[PDB]
């Protein structure tokens, strides 16, 4: 059970992020499961961003739904995170997670960090 | 969001305990609270689910319980590797549905 | 006499049909013992109206059928032979001479979503009542008494479907609580299913 995601380590603030995360083997025949993304800036605390179920449902968080986008490969290859209007206050590292009801975030990944290149 | 003790410390071996708490109006709660360890450079992992339950492949020294509007976890057997953060998470009902809280420091 | 017929499909399906449109899966030509049920989950209710679960392993059924519902919270009590209510006047119904019984368990872990699950719909109101064991998938705008309307919406003209918002914080009393309803007939015809002996 391995999780891995890739993205550009250096990003110009005007550039929109396009992040891809792939999972190698899950129980795809289930209900109420999915994959979400979490970020952690230096210090302060965590904050939840978004998560997508297997049925294609789309559940962005309030106050940030404008600047987020989701692309589902639908072939279990990977999932895609897209955000617009990168804000230097949001420089942090983003983690993948196997969302569930029992397990809030069951498994995680090593994580990749990105900062503005202004 | 949630409030947690910023700094917690105690003598090694035994005699240490950490807790989380929050406003009862915001958090319906009644279920679904968990504690996660964090390490520098390593991915987080789950320790406890549904207030007080332990998954497979975890140490027996880790447990916890909640009462009223105060959730807590019990840790015993302090070694040279238990110096890890403990994040407590649950479902809220206003604005963001997920609150991670302040956390801990070891 | 053959292998175990697939109760693992009815009781362990990935998704369940909505309350307004419930599917049926006819099961026949199998030998099944009601023992694997207890290894599923803590049952909120397991009340049986025609027989006792302990003695149910030594009977032969002419035919059986399995349903699939998504009830809301503490309103499960109205699934009974005679009790009326919103889902007992405009949705699935039960006869006054019911046979078989009801298995229900908490499904908050499987059928729940952050910000609620809208995939399940129920019909609040109808032109009249409905006799037991019928379905009505037709969807049309419903007026109120006198003023005619069609397609458009406004004063006393609105859609006849409303979507649940289950959420993961509603707690007991506002939770999915999946349920499956069987149906038996006692030795009226040659038995398609029986128990081990």
């Amino acid at each position: 059970i391995t999780l891995k995601e890739s993205g550009p380590t250096l990003v110009k603030p005007t550039q929109t992020l396009t992040l891809t995360c792939a999972f190698s083997g899950f129980s795809l025949n289930t209900g109420g499961a999915g994959v979400g993304w979490i970020r952690q800036p230096p210090g302060k605390a965590l904050e939840w961003l978004a998560l997508i179920y297997w049925d294609g449902d789309k559940r962005y968080n309030p106050s940030l739904k404008s600047r987020l986008a989701i692309i589902m490969d639908t072939s279990k290859n990977r999932v895609v995170l897209t955000m617009t209007n990168m804000d230097p206050v949001d420089t942090a590292t983003y983690y993948c997670a196997h969302h569930k009801i029992e397990y809030i975030f069951d498994y995680w990944g090593q994580g990749t960090l990105v900062a503005v290149s202004s | 969001a949630l409030t947690q003790p910023a700094s917690v410390s105690g003598s090694p071996g035994q005699s240490i305990t950490v807790s989380c708490t929050g406003t009862s109006s915001d958090l319906g709660n009644f279920q679904y609270v968990s504690w996660y360890q964090h390490h520098p450079g390593k991915a987080p992992k789950l320790l406890i689910y549904e207030v007080s339950k332990r998954p497979s492949g975890v140490s027996n020294r880790f447990s916890g319980s909640k009462s009223g509007n105060t959730a807590s976890l019990t840790i015993s057997g302090l070694q040279a590797e238990d110096e890890a953060d403990y994040y407590c998470c649950s479902y809220t009902t206003t604005t963001i549905p997920v609150a991670f809280g302040g956390g801990t420091r070891l | 006499i053959t292998n175990l017929c697939p109760f693992d499909e009815v009781f362990n399906a990935t998704r369940f049909a909505s309350v307004y449109a419930w599917n049926r899966k006819r099961i026949s030509n199998c030998v099944a013992d009601y023992s694997v049920l207890y290894n599923l989950a803590p049952f909120f209710t397991f009340k049986c109206y025609g027989v006792s679960p302990t003695k149910l392993n030594d009977l032969c059924f002419t035919n059986v059928y399995a349903d699939s519902f998504v009830i809301r919270g503490d309103e499960v009590r109205q699934i009974a032979p005679g009790q009326t209510g919103n889902i007992a006047d405009y949705n699935y119904k039960l006869p006054d001479d019911f046979t078989g019984c009801v298995i229900a368990w908490n499904s908050n872990k499987l059928d729940s979503k952050v910000s609620g699950n809208y995939n399940y719909l129920y019909r609040l109101f109808r032109k009249s009542n409905l006799k037991p064991f019928e379905r009505d998938i037709s969807t049309e705008i419903y007026q109120a008494g006198n003023k005619p309307c069609n397609g458009v919406a406004g004063f006393n003209c609105y859609f006849p479907l409303r979507s649940y918002s289950f959420r993961p914080t509603y707690g007991v009393g506002h939770q999915p609580y999946r349920v499956v309803v069987l149906s038996f007939e006692l030795l009226h015809a040659p038995a398609t299913v029986c128990g081990p002996k």
